[PDB]
Order: structure tokens, then C-alpha cells, then sequence
């Protein structure tokens, strides 16, 4: 499974 | 921007013997950026229907791809891989050796 | 450690002829099992291993929703980053993100990592404690303070310490005949005449998994690093790997040169000779 | 079943005591766990968030999370009348990239009132002077009221009014009807009367 | 920064409604729920990208369109069998991240507008038997025969709104619970001191705000039109 939707830089 | 030279390796999936069908691999690695043209050549001509793996990178953020096709080697059939990158001024051709 | 789960994401920009291309791949140990490509026709998270195909449609619908949003996040990352260094809209840049967890012999959490790169060099990474950050340049601390105020390391530690190992164990058991296997190397040695006085001995190691392997050359029982050519490990495409190491030898005394192959599927290292 | 379950039944806790709201879920790659507070008629307000096993303290409530056994709890200290609301359980789902809410557990803190003076008074209209209502007030916390079995009689539930001028609260309910023959000693018969009541003339 | 409009909405059965939801947080995802009394939340529609919306659990009769990142307009249609509910709009950064809700919109759809009535508000003075035995006195208020239950009650002592000594029923009761279109009734009580109630200069008023039809809605009946209005009842102190 993949991670949570990432944070934008 | 970091630009790196692709390291080309041409080889067969299994030990090559004449008459038996095998697969011709071209493993480029350690290059940047992503865009790269790879063509498998049979006696100088471009082979259609070559399948490449998915774009993945290593710890140093350099990508590695695997271009393979199904073929059958004979004694006097020359096979080679032609790569083209922004690092190369002209496309580099690496011939396939049955012992490398 | 013993086993590991890893993900790799790349987003290359194409100024003037389309939106940034997004590619995502997933690996367990050295076996790829998922993939995604914005240029591909499926436009969904596709399987690349036999065992992952048994997952339900909610798994694939979810993994597809993530990459569709992860690609959008990298798009605003490319536009924001070209302003951090004041780069033009004509220059083509790329973004690389990766994370994953390593487990021990007990299949419990052993190590976690999460790294981010811009244009091929390090940008920002989660330290081994999974609580701090390592920013590369001045503009790299702009996003660090933005991610420290948002407690990003707290929710990232959970993937690596939590569901990564709990879903890595799920993959190690479902695909047991594929991931928990170990293929010993099939080794042989070739002989090539270079000159009248010298000849190259090439030590082959084929059809081995995982990729980690060590090829050592010895002479009379002593290591010899001089006059040795070692090539990096190559993927065969069969799901296994290939690697060889050579040495140029004066003709007539190849009896003394011994190859040594060390691998996981070999309790004692193999010893290869010409005759 | 649902991805996140919790006892929707109304739970009661005395004022000043500790309220324990429990919540269980189905593991969908669940990683983040939240608690929302929603007062009657308004929107759910995010009040708590935990991400690792253990206890997380903030204010008068703590978030306790166990991931080995699928359950997350919310302990509330010093139960105040402002804590009476339904608390919703939230659990994310990495399998599906979803976010799931529980049905909610209605919490009602009951006041610890002492020296009660149960009685049922009659209040006539200030202007009409021909309408009448009945007031069951100043009864203790154990007493409950029930709905009327007659379509002509209307009964309301308990209600805790707080006079901050003094230092006491008082439960109170109201019963009214259009029968124009009704005496206040006839509606509250359906409910359990503490027998300590005083019915005026 | 999440807003919905309006807080109270009322329409006739057979026409379409458009519940608006604006988002100021620059969150990528937005959600639409409906909340029926005592039955929790249920997802109607949700989106995670600018133009990617996906159907929820109960999308029958609902339509949505996220043309841009800021707004998430949910339009309900006549295909919805039971449109009357509490519609809640939420938004969050990611699909797996915690959501934040707007104020919410209560939509009430009825067969015909004839079932809409403003509340009848009256106050009931305290009894002298309570004043002697308790040294206190309650003022009970009654808002009766109103529909829908879009009512907010408040007490006003000496012209200023008060909250001490005030208790209002959490949600009104159906005067005839067997009927689907039953009227509602709400009660409240303001208990003051006995010495405070006996002061003739003290003014007591029970204020009940009602959210019914708007003046631009059509009304064909000869009865008084149940527009959003204010109904109250006053009371004064009595030394008797």
C-alpha cells in the first residue's frame, strides 16, 4: 500500500 | 541541474546458444535526466517491438531502465544497443558479445 | 535488513508540449509489484507481480486515487520550486520522491526513510529518528519549517513505523513462493586469450536472487584487487540478476587464481577455478 | 458491518466524573484517528487527533489509541454541561484513500443536584389567562419522564437550567394540553414519580 | 474558511435545489454528506482533484460538479426520494486526512407549502405556590404548531438577551408523532429569583425566530404567508 497523499513543498 | 552519463550493458537473459530463442537486454543505468532513447539493433537495423521496464532510480537519484526483446542468435548475427541522451553528443552504440 | 518495502516517484516537466509526466513504481526486496505512468493507456495503478493481483478493487481504486493526486502535488511542486531559485519556465526540471521501511528477521520495524530530490540532488530527507529533517540548501529550509509547523514528520513516521511493515508482512506471506525465496547463483568461468603472455579469466554468476552478491578474487589464498574488472549487477528480466568479475592473468598460472562468490543462498562462499 | 463502529446508545456520566467514549473500527490500512464533537443542530467540531499508540492529552480530554486491538477511546475529565453532545469517531483508510465516520455516541452529563424539592406547579398564561401548563421541576437525577400516551397531551424531556446567581442547577419539564379539563396530577402519571413531590391546590 | 449558503433552505417537491459550498483553505478534496436525525452521516459525493468527483454511498437523485477548486456545488433533484436532511459540506487536504465542516444547510422538502406555519409563542407566568416554597420562579415559554422545525428560541430580560437560568429543549417534539407532516412544539423555561420576578420594572420576553419561506416564493393560500418572521410574547413583574 502507498502512503498518504504527500505535502506540497 | 545534475546531468549524468548512462552506463550501457548489452547481454542475453540466458547463456546464448545458436538456434535457440533468447532475449536481448540493454540495461542503462546511472543517468539523468529521465528522457533517453534506447533502440535494439539487429545487424545495424532497428528492431520494432522492444519492451522496456518501468522508470526507477537508485539511492543517488540516478535512473535505470531495461530494454529487452525476444530474438534468436546465430554465429554471424551482430546485435547491438543504441542509446541517445542529452549527455551524449551523438548516440553511442554498444555491440553485444557472447562473453560479456 | 531482512526485508524491505520501497516506493519511487518521478515527475519530469515538459515545458511547452504538455503537463509534467508522473511515474510511480513499488518494490518489495528486489521485486517490482506495482507501477503507474501518466503516459500509459491504463491510467490506473497496474500490477507487476502475480501475488499483488489478488487484491480487491478497493485496493486498486485507492492506489489509483493516490497517484492521480500525487502527480498533481508534484505539478505545484515544480511551479513552486522554479521560484525558490528563480528559474525560467523554459528550463525542464524533475522531481524525485522516495520512502520505505526495512524490517528485521522478526518482520518488525527496523528502519525507515523518506527522501526528496530536485534536479538530481538532495533536497530534504527525514532523519533516521523519523522526527527531524535534513535540508540541503537555503531554499530547502523554507519547506522544512513549512513541514515542521504542519507536523509532517509525525504522520510520515506512522507509514514507516506502522502500515509499511504491516502491509510488507501482508505481501511477504501472500507472495511466499516469490518473495521469501532465495536462488543460489549458477556459477561458471570462461577463458579468453588476450595476448601470448596474458589471458583474462572471467567469473560468472547467473540466475541469483536477491541482487546482493559479492565477487572476490584471490591468489594463493590472498585477495588481489589489482588487474580486476568488476561490473555492476544486471537485471536478467527473468526476475533474477546477473553479475561477473574478471581478471587478467599471465598465461600458464591460472591454477593459482580463485574466484569467490558470496550470496544469501550460499552458507559457505563458492570457489571457482578454471581447471 | 461498518468500517467504524461505536455504541450509539445514549451514555450518561455524572458531573465532575470521567466519561469514557469507546470506538472500534475495521482495519483498512487505518493510520489516523480523530474525535469530532457535534452539538445538537450544529456542525461536527474537530477536537482530538492521535496517530500512534498510547495516550495524547490536550485540555480536559485525552485520546487513547491501540492498534493491535482495533479500538480508539476518548476520556473526558471534569464533565461539564458544555460536554453534552454526540461525539463522532473518525478513522482514515489508506486502502481506498477514504475517510470514514462513525454513527456517533450521544453524551449527556447529568447534574449532581442535592436537596431537591420535587413539585408540579401550574402556570397560567400571562396574557391569555385561560391557557395552562404544568411544570415538573426540582426533581433529582434518577427521575425520568416519558411521552404521553394521548395525542392531546404533550410532554417534554428533562432540562437542566443553571442559575449562576446562586450555585445550584435544577431539572425541569413541562406538560400542557388543550383538553381544558386537565389537572397537573394526570400527565406525569406515565413517568416514575419519586413520591416526594408536592402538588399544590 | 469553509462556508455554506443558506443556513436554512426550504423548497417544494418536484423542483431542483443548488446547495453551494465555498472553500478558502485551498484543500484539494471536498466532501458532501447528509445527516438525518439520529442516524449519523452518509457520504453523497466527494472529489479529490479539481475536476475529479466520485459518487458516494447514496448518490441516487444527487448531482454535483466541481468545475474549479474553490467551489463544490451540490444540486439535489426530484429523483431523491427523501431530500429532507441536514446537508454538511467538508473539505480536506487529502483523501485520508482529517476533514473540516461548514455550518451546514438544513433542506426541508414538503408535498405542498400548506404545511408551513409560523410558531404560536406565549409565555406563562410563575405560580405563587412555587414562589413561596422555593423562593424562585420559572417563566415557561411555548412555541406551538410550527413547521418545519427551523426555530431558534432566546430569552430577553430588560431588552438584553440572557443565558443564565435558561433551559431550552434540545430539539422540538412532533405534536402528533404519528403523522409525517406533523407540526412541531418547543418549550423553554427562564427561572429567576422570587425577589427578582416581583419587581414590576423587570421586562421578560420569549423570542422565537422562525425560518420559513422567503418573500419571493409564491403563496396562493388566503391564510397569512409563513415568511421567515419573528414571533414573541412579553411578560412583566408582579408583586402580587
Amino acid at each position: 500500500i502507498m502512503d498518504q497523499v504527500p505535502f506540497s513543498v | 541541474m545534475i546531468q549524468r552519463t548512462p552506463k550501457i550493458q548489452v547481454y542475453s537473459r540466458h547463456p546464448a546458444e545458436n538456434g535457440k530463442s533468447n532475449f536481448l537486454n540493454c540495461y542503462v543505468s546511472g543517468f539523468h535526466p529521465s528522457d533517453i532513447e534506447v533502440d535494439l539493433l539487429k545487424n545495424g537495423e532497428r528492431i520494432e517491438k522492444v519492451e522496456h521496464s518501468d522508470l526507477s532510480f537508485s539511492k543517488d537519484w540516478s535512473f535505470y531502465l531495461l530494454y529487452y526483446t525476444e530474438f534468436t542468435p546465430t554465429e554471424k548475427d551482430e546485435y547491438a544497443c543504441r542509446v541517445n541522451h542529452v549527455t551524449l553528443s551523438q548516440p553511442k552504440i554498444v555491440k553485444w558479445d557472447r562473453d560479456m | 535488513g531482512s526485508h524491505s518495502m520501497r516506493y519511487f516517484f518521478t515527475s519530469v516537466s515538459r515545458p511547452g508540449r504538455g503537463e509534467p509526466r508522473f511515474i510511480a513504481v513499488g518494490y518489495v526486496d528486489d521485486t517490482q509489484f506495482v507501477r503507474f505512468d501518466s503516459d500509459a493507456a491504463s491510467q490506473r495503478m497496474e500490477p507487476r507481480a502475480p501475488w499483488i493481483e489478488q487484491e480487491g478493487p478497493e485496493y486498486w481504486d485507492g492506489e489509483t486515487r493516490k497517484v492521480k493526486a500525487h502527480s498533481q502535488t508534484h505539478r505545484v511542486d515544480l511551479g513552486t520550486l522554479r521560484g525558490y531559485y528563480n528559474q525560467s519556465e523554459a528550463g525542464s526540471h524533475t522531481v524525485q520522491r522516495m520512502y520505505g521501511c526495512d524490517v528485521g528477521s522478526d518482520w518488525r520495524f527496523l528502519r525507515g526513510y523518506h527522501q526528496y530530490a530536485y534536479d538530481g540532488k538532495d533536497y530534504i530527507a527525514l532523519k533516521e529518528d523519523l522526527r527531524s529533517w535534513t535540508a540541503a540548501d537555503m531554499a530547502a529550509q523554507t519547506t522544512k519549517h513549512k513541514w515542521e509547523a504542519a507536523h509532517v514528520a509525525e504522520q510520515l513516521r506512522a507509514y514507516l513505523e506502522g502500515t509499511c511493515v504491516e502491509w510488507l508482512r501482508r505481501y511477504l506471506e501472500n507472495g511466499k513462493e516469490t518473495l521469501q525465496r532465495t536462488d543460489a547463483p549458477k556459477t561458471h568461468m570462461t577463458h579468453h586469450a588476450v595476448s601470448d603472455h596474458e589471458a583474462t579469466l572471467r567469473c560468472w554468476a547467473l540466475s541469483f536472487y536477491p541482487a546482493e552478491i559479492t565477487l572476490t578474487w584471490q591468489r594463493d589464498g590472498e585477495d588481489q584487487t589489482q588487474d580486476t574488472e568488476l561490473v555492476e549487477t544486471r537485471p536478467a528480466g527473468d526476475g533474477t540478476f546477473q553479475k561477473w568479475a574478471a581478471v587478467v592473468v599471465p598465461s600458464g598460472q591460472e591454477q593459482r587464481y580463485t574466484c569467490h562468490v558470496q550470496h544469501e543462498g550460499l552458507p559457505k562462499p563458492l570457489t571457482l577455478r578454471w581447471e | 458491518q461498518k468500517e467504524v463502529e461505536q455504541n450509539s446508545g445514549p451514555l450518561s456520566v455524572p458531573e465532575g466524573a470521567i466519561a469514557s467514549l469507546n470506538c472500534t473500527y475495521s482495519d483498512r490500512g487505518s493510520q489516523s484517528f480523530f474525535w469530532y464533537r457535534q452539538y445538537s443542530g450544529k456542525s461536527p467540531e474537530l477536537i482530538m487527533s492521535i496517530y500512534s499508540n498510547g495516550d495524547k492529552e490536550d485540555g480536559r480530554f485525552t485520546a487513547q489509541l491501540n492498534k493491535a486491538s482495533q479500538y480508539v477511546s476518548l476520556l473526558i475529565r471534569d464533565s461539564q454541561p458544555s460536554d453534552s453532545a454526540t461525539y463522532l469517531c473518525a478513522v482514515n483508510a489508506l486502502l481506498g484513500n477514504q475517510f470514514y465516520f462513525g454513527t456517533g455516541t450521544s453524551l449527556t452529563v447529568i447534574p449532581n443536584i442535592q436537596n431537591p424539592d420535587p413539585a408540579v406547579y401550574q402556570l397560567r398564561d400571562s396574557k391569555s389567562s385561560d391557557k395552562s401548563v404544568c411544570l415538573f421541576t426540582d426533581f433529582d437525577s434518577q427521575t425520568n419522564v416519558s411521552q404521553s400516551k394521548d395525542s392531546d397531551v404533550y410532554i417534554t424531556d428533562k432540562c437542566v437550567l443553571d442559575m449562576r446567581s446562586m450555585d445550584f442547577k435544577s431539572n425541569s419539564a413541562v406538560a400542557w394540553s388543550n383538553k381544558s379539563d386537565f389537572a397537573c396530577a394526570n400527565a406525569f402519571n406515565n413517568s416514575i414519580i419519586p413520591e416526594d413531590t408536592f402538588f399544590p391546590s | 474558511g469553509i462556508t455554506q449558503s443558506p443556513k436554512y433552505l426550504f423548497r417544494k417537491e418536484g423542483q431542483n435545489v443548488t446547495l453551494s459550498c465555498e472553500q478558502n483553505l485551498n484543500h484539494d478534496a471536498m466532501y458532501w454528506y447528509r445527516q438525518d436525525p439520529g442516524q449519523g452521516l452518509r457520504l453523497i459525493y466527494y472529489s479529490q482533484i479539481v475536476n475529479d468527483f466520485q459518487k458516494g454511498d447514496i448518490a441516487e437523485g444527487y448531482s454535483v460538479s466541481r468545475e474549479k477548486k474553490e467551489s463544490f456545488p451540490l444540486t439535489v433533484t426530484s429523483a431523491q426520494k427523501n431530500p429532507t436532511a441536514f446537508y454538511l459540506c467538508a473539505s480536506s487536504m487529502g483523501g485520508t486526512y482529517e476533514q473540516y465542516f461548514g455550518p451546514g444547510t438544513r433542506l426541508t422538502v414538503t408535498e405542498d407549502l400548506k404545511n408551513v406555519f409560523p410558531p404560536e409563542v406565549a409565555v406563562f407566568e410563575p405560580s405563587e405556590a412555587e414562589i413561596s416554597h422555593t423562593q424562585k420562579a420559572t417563566l415557561v415559554c411555548l412555541a406551538t404548531g410550527f413547521y418545519p422545525d427551523h426555530v431558534e428560541l432566546s430569552w430577553w430580560v430588560n431588552g438584553k438577551e440572557v443565558h443564565s437560568g435558561v433551559c431550552t429543549d434540545p430539539q422540538p417534539l412532533k405534536e402528533q408523532p404519528a403523522l409525517n407532516d406533523s407540526r412541531y412544539a418547543l418549550s423553554s423555561r427562564l427561572r429567576v429569583s422570587a425577589t427578582f420576578w416581583q419587581d414590576p420594572r423587570n421586562h421578560f420576553r420569549c423570542q422565537v425566530q422562525f425560518y420559513g419561506l422567503s418573500e419571493n416564493d409564491e403563496w396562493t393560500q388566503d391564510r397569512a404567508k409563513p415568511v421567515t418572521q419573528i414571533v414573541s410574547a412579553e411578560a412583566w413583574g408582579r408583586a402580587d
